[PDB]
């Protein structure tokens, strides 16, 4: 139930709301992941 | 050739009798054995399930 | 409890305990009905106080066929505290009364329950 | 030379422990200070006993004699028995989870 | 009559070897047994802990 | 442990073991020594399979001051698979039987040592 509760919380992480401040990121993937951690 | 005779039977079922026994135990094993391997899977999976409550 | 010990504290002196101990055994083999298959015994006698003397008594039984015990201690004890007992008790000079047998737990949840 | 091998099988089957020709020693765990007691009883030979003490696999173990079949089936019937409890303690686990 | 005696004597040598073996593995389920109820405890304490550690936060919220 | 109970499987229907609950129980007291002073009580009953069915038992025990409490699981469940007991069992149609303590680790390597 690890990785299930680590999808949950980068589920309602990527979920609002009104915190003044954390919006919710949007997600990438594969592509242009890899090269988003190269430009690291 | 009596007592004789008699002494063989009697040891040879007292041995059959024993090997009774090891039959028996044969017997019993591989449901337990199936049992014991269960239970690492669990605690190796209730573990993981712990894990996630902590990381929660 | 086979042992059958109850004491009793009197509030009278020690002398005046032993000097009419004859009279003092009747009148507690009258208070339990005075039958012939009941005999009060005195175990011991010790002052107290200067008004004060403790009696230790027991009680024997016969039964219809000839064999004789003593009352158990928590039976006897069980009689001289009902109230109407108590009172005839108190009438002699008795102003407490204490039996040696260490009930068990169920038997002190029982009285609890059921403290009449 | 015959009725002394006839003696000698006939003192193998047996739970006696002339050489019983079913020795295996099982080592049960037990946490002090109860090292001390344990303490074999009729008949163990010291020299089994010490032998199977020298090869100890971890402390607060004691050996333990397993004289032929039954003894093993007896410890099979145990771990079972803690098999049960076993299971029970994690799922206790798993639902306070 | 010795081939009686060879009967015994290979089926003691033969159900010997086998039940060293039983005896052999039931030695190493026990030491499975006790190296989980090991991990078994570790639970026991890491859910305890887990256990007070929400209590603590229902308090807080 | 206190709870005292013991799962029972039967391989009866269970409209046969509710059809005949005092008679089982019963012969339950008989298995236990048939003394006034054991009680059966039954926990609950279910089906498990066309022609099996569990049984939850509990056994109350009284004491000579009058207390009354629970035999333990885990000292019912080592009556109940004593060889002789347990073939007793089996001519009710007991296939199997289970308690619900889980026993510490030293429990169980008391009964690995000494598995008799």
């Amino acid at each position: 139930a690890l990785f299930d509760s680590l999808l949950a919380r980068n589920k309602k992480q990527a979920e609002g709301e009104t915190a003044l401040g954390e919006l919710p990121s949007l997600q990438l993937g594969l592509a242009d992941l890899r090269q988003r951690l190269r430009k690291l | 050739s009596e007592a004789l005779q008699q002494e063989i039977a009697k040891i040879d079922e007292e041995i059959q009798k024993c090997i009774r026994d090891k039959e028996a135990v044969d017997a019993f094993l591989p449901a337990h054995g199936e049992q014991l391997a269960a239970i690492p899977t669990d605690v190796n999976f209730v573990t993981r399930k712990s894990e996630g409550a902590h990381n929660a | 409890d086979e042992d059958g010990l109850i004491s009793l504290i009197f509030n009278k002196k020690e002398s005046d305990i032993r000097g009419q101990q004859q009279q003092l055994v009747e009148s507690l083999h009258k208070v339990l009905g005075g039958h012939q298959t009941l005999t009060v015994n005195v175990e011991g006698v010790k002052t107290k106080a200067d008004n004060q003397t403790e009696v230790i008594i027991y009680v024997v039984e016969r039964s219809p066929n000839g064999t004789s015990r003593r009352v158990g201690a928590s039976a006897l004890f069980s009689y001289f505290e009902q109230a109407h007992i108590k009172a005839n008790m108190q009438s002699l000079g008795v102003t407490g009364a204490m039996a040696q047998t260490e009930l068990s737990p169920v038997q002190i949840k029982q009285l609890i329950q059921n403290p009449l | 030379p015959i009725p002394e091998q006839i003696k000698l099988i006939v003192d193998k089957w047996n739970p006696n422990h002339p050489n019983c020709a079913f020795k295996t020693y099982l080592y049960n765990k037990v946490d002090e200070h109860t090292v001390p007691l344990y303490g074999p009883g009729p008949n163990e030979d010291p020299k089994e006993w010490e032998e199977a003490l020298q090869r100890k696999p971890a402390p607060n173990f004691i050996p333990v004699l397993c004289s032929g079949f039954p003894s093993i089936v007896a410890r099979l019937m145990l771990q079972r028995r803690v098999i049960t409890e076993f299971n029970n303690k994690l799922h206790q686990i798993n639902a306070s989870l | 009559m010795d081939e009686i005696i060879t009967r015994w004597a290979t089926d003691l040598a033969k159900y010997q070897k086998e039940f060293k073996e039983q005896a052999a593995k039931v030695m190493e389920w026990d030491r499975l047994l006790v190296e989980n109820g090991e991990k078994i405890q570790k639970l026991y304490t890491s859910t305890y802990e887990a256990e007070r550690a929400s209590n603590e936060i229902e308090r807080q919220l």
